[PDB]
């Protein structure tokens, strides 16, 4: 029966990506220019390699929402699957208009 | 061989959901979000669209799964006015199908609600599922009633058919391969619904363990029928029955023999295997052994006759006669979970952990369907195939190893899974719908976002 | 200004664990890893350490929440090995006297016999206080201590164990009879599985408002008459225990679970019983338990049986006068009676968890009388599969302990655990076909 005790550290620079993405999107708040994730995404992917592709998405989305809400989202209309990449991945969401506070 | 798949469960005027469509991926559809979002309810709407039978519809809480204490769950999730819950199907014949349920609250005195099943055929792939129940007045949506739907289509290449009896609804879906089992009698509906319910709360659905042979076994309507008749002729046979049984059992035992093989590289925690060990009651085993080698003839109702024979082997405990014909009665089914400890062990919740149990449970369910479908090949055409789909609300209970294994499975056999991660992290393979419940004028308002293709 | 808490849970010989020490965190302890790695089981003994009662210990599986099917195996047997096993805790009284409470463990039935260990030095790892170079059995160990400095007590009846822990500074309640313990374990169960404890709600007043054992004895004797006094008593016994709750509420106001922004305890005075206290209050006409049984025999209801003193007896238990109700908040109609069939998985647990605090809080205070004024009982709950709670939801939980001076043991199979507090990672792997679990921290 042996027994020691070892602790491991988890370093996730995912926090920087968030902050840079925060301001990157926050940038849209200032100006009435909405946040079309069909463009915000198709462009942002071009920066970080497809290795951490997914993760970047979620956060741009997660962040894109905590900032507002689509306007023609109460006009009951099926959002079209706006594609990105050269391959498959796509995104579904109307433009993000009016703000919250 | 083409196989149908659901494409969209669009809910209308529901709790926090006005006109929000839900596109299902070829395999997995993960509902991402925070607590009290709309994940579960979204499925609630789904469940409903299939089994609009209120009798069985009961949305408890994932904090109560063995609650045999039947307030409800279906009312709230809908707002005032007219609502819906519809399904988009891709029939093996590339036929778009709109099987849906219409809802509308009722006089506020008792939480009661109404349901009218309906379907829409030949719906130009040009129009969105949501553009079927909407108008545009003064720039604010207007949900329309079924009598409104009728008119907008009355004269068109599009066919519409309101239903009265659930059976009409059900049977329709089955005819076009949306439903695997024959939903004729209401008792059938119980079995089905409970499976769907079982997939949800996750785990070793107890109710589907006691009557374990009531789900995996076809009780041949051919046997009783054809067999009896032989007697109608005899009057005006001996052990030709004994042969029928052990061959009919040998048959199905070969059926089960394989489905198991379909579950070997499954790894959930410690569970490295789930099988359907098929045992034969000694009571009947020696009877089958009796009506074979030995021969003490008493040719005086074959039913009645056989009965007396049970007195031969059984010095313990008419109705005995007949019952003792059906394939089933000559068995004793069970389930086992493969580990690294004592080889295989009868499946036992008390002996398994949260995860280990869900997987096993999932399995059992996988098997349920992989029995109903084939057991229906006859009553179906050679060119139609049902859809296979299950649930796993609160799928966070599964780590990475377990959850991943669930994938390789659906891919393994061809299926879809509307999982739900109360947490934001989750599988990169498949579709992801992130939800965010917002407040506008003190009114619920879920916020959806789509992601698919990553892979 | 004092405080007591938990320092470490300890297992011995258990299935997958030859001997492990989990040092309890200051505020919150968490367990994460792969499905079926040794999480619940670790808590299982924690539950088996506090309540060594085979009649109560029944670890069904999550998937089965409200299962009244007590036919199956209580499931604890296969959770350990064979031969000699142990369950032990390390708590620090308000006095700071390191205590060691726990029990030995060994068809499919399980034997169990509790014990204690006082005046033990801290500079000695309890781990070696049960291990030898092998495990030196109960009989070997009693000699260890005798001459030296420590107190091991071979407990006969379970009643004493508790009657020993409470007197020291652990149990927030007087576990006297089975009645008393049955309810305890149930709370602990409610913290393990979560959600609104179906059981507690249906009998709220039985886990919140205690009995003033005296109003019963004193009352009856006297005659060996009265008037508006007995009535008077109840009133101030109600409004008192009512303001008690009032405060318990004012604490859980900034909770955040899904859409639940609050929990409360609506203390209401039954229509029936209400009328009695208004009648005895200012009016009058024509056992004293009997007299009452007649005044109630005027107010005409539905159900109608009865013995005059079993009735009056029931009308001297101020608690039977009140009828509690638990309510949650929402941006919606807000203040609505909680309802399992209403709140989502998260909301459920959040609320459920809240009430348990009412329990413990109420209990703690319920016995500051029969306990040293220098000691402040240790409070702690559970939460298996906390993965069901999102960040906001989990944050709030944390913030609560820092509000209710308490400790919380959680367990999330999830690979993502917080950061506020020590955290353990467990990974079980096959070795010689013998169940083995590697324990490391992160
Ligand atoms: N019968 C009901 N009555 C009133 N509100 C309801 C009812 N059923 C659901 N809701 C609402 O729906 C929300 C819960 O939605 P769910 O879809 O269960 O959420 P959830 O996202 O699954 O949460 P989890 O399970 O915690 S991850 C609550 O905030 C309620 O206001
Ligand atoms: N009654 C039992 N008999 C024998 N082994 C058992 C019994 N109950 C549990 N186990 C074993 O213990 C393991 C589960 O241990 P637990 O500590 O409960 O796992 P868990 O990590 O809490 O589960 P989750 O919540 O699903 S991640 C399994 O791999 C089983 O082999
Ligand atoms: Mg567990
Ligand atoms: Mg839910």
């Amino acid at each position: 029966l042996p027994m020691a005790l070892e602790y491991e550290s988890l370093t996730d620079v995912q926090t920087q990506i968030v902050t840079a993405i925060q301001a990157e999107l926050a940038h849209f708040r200032n100006t009435a220019q909405p946040i079309n994730l069909g463009a915000v995404l198709q462009e942002q992917l071009a920066r970080y390699p497809q290795s951490r592709h997914f993760d970047v998405a979620r956060i741009i989305v997660d962040q894109a929402v905590k900032l507002g809400m689509a306007s023609q989202d109460h006009q009951a209309v099926y959002p079209v699957w706006q594609p990105i990449d050269d391959f498959s991945a796509a995104v579904q969401a109307h433009l993000i208009d009016q703000y919250d506070k | 061989i083409a196989r149908g798949k659901f494409r969209s469960l669009t809910l209308i005027n529901w709790n926090g959901f006005f006109a929000r469509t839900f596109d299902f991926d070829e395999l997995v559809t993960t509902l991402s979000g925070g607590n009290g979002a709309g994940k579960s309810t979204t499925m609630a709407g789904f469940v409903t669209a299939l089994i609009p039978d209120l009798t069985l519809l009961n949305f408890r809480n994932t904090t109560e799964a063995g609650s045999t204490s039947s307030d409800k769950g279906l009312y709230g999730k809908l707002k005032a006015g007219v609502c819906y819950a519809v399904l988009e199907t891709v029939n093996s014949r590339a036929q778009r199908i709109i099987t849906g349920v219409r809802l509308q609250q009722i006089a506020g005195r008792d939480k009661k609600v109404d349901i009218r099943p309906f379907s829409l055929q030949n719906v130009p792939m040009t129009d969105s599922v949501i553009s079927l129940f909407t108008e545009q007045v003064a720039n604010k949506a207007r949900v329309l009633s079924l009598n409104d739907l009728k008119e907008k289509f009355e004269e068109t290449a599009v066919t519409f058919k309101p239903y009265h009896s659930i059976t009409d609804y059900h049977s329709f879906m089955f005819d076009l391969g949306i439903l695997p089992k024959r939903l004729r009698s209401s008792s059938d509906r119980n079995k089905f619904y409970k499976l769907i319910e079982a997939s949800l709360y996750g785990g070793i659905s107890s109710v589907i363990t006691k009557s374990l042979r009531d789900y995996l076994l076809p009780e041949n309507s051919g046997v009783r029928q054809a067999f009896q008749d032989m007697e109608a002729a005899l009057r005006e046979s001996a052990e030709s029955v004994a042969n029928i049984l052990r061959k009919t059992i040998q048959r199905e035992q070969n059926r089960i023999l394989q489905l198991n093989q379909g579950l070997q590289n499954i790894a959930f925690g410690q569970v490295k295997g789930v099988r359907l060990v098929v045992n034969i009651r000694d009571t009947h085993s020696i009877l089958l052994n009796a009506l074979s080698d030995q021969h003490e003839q008493h040719k005086d109702s074959f039913s009645e006759a056989l009965a007396m024979l049970y007195k031969r082997i059984n010095p313990h405990i008419q109705t005995i006669g007949e019952e003792l014909l059906d394939y089933r009665n000559y068995l004793d089914l069970e389930v086992e979970t493969l580990r690294g400890a004592y080889g295989w062990m009868r499946a036992e919740s008390s002996a398994l952990s949260t995860g280990e149990a869900i997987g096993t449970g999932m399995s059992i369910l996988l098997m349920v369907v992989q029995s109903w479908e084939e057991e229906s090949r006859r009553m179906r055409a050679k060119d139609i195939l049902p859809c296979r789909l299950l649930f796993l609300d609160q799928a966070a209970r599964l780590d990475a190893m377990s959850i991943n294994t669930l994938f390789e499975l659906c891919e393994r056999l061809d299926m879809q899974l509307l999982i739900a991660a109360p947490e934001n992290i989750s599988p990169e393979r498949g579709t992801t719908y992130k939800l965010v419940r917002k407040i506008l004028a003190n009114q619920e308002y879920v916020h959806v976002v789509g992601l698919k293709g990553f892979g």
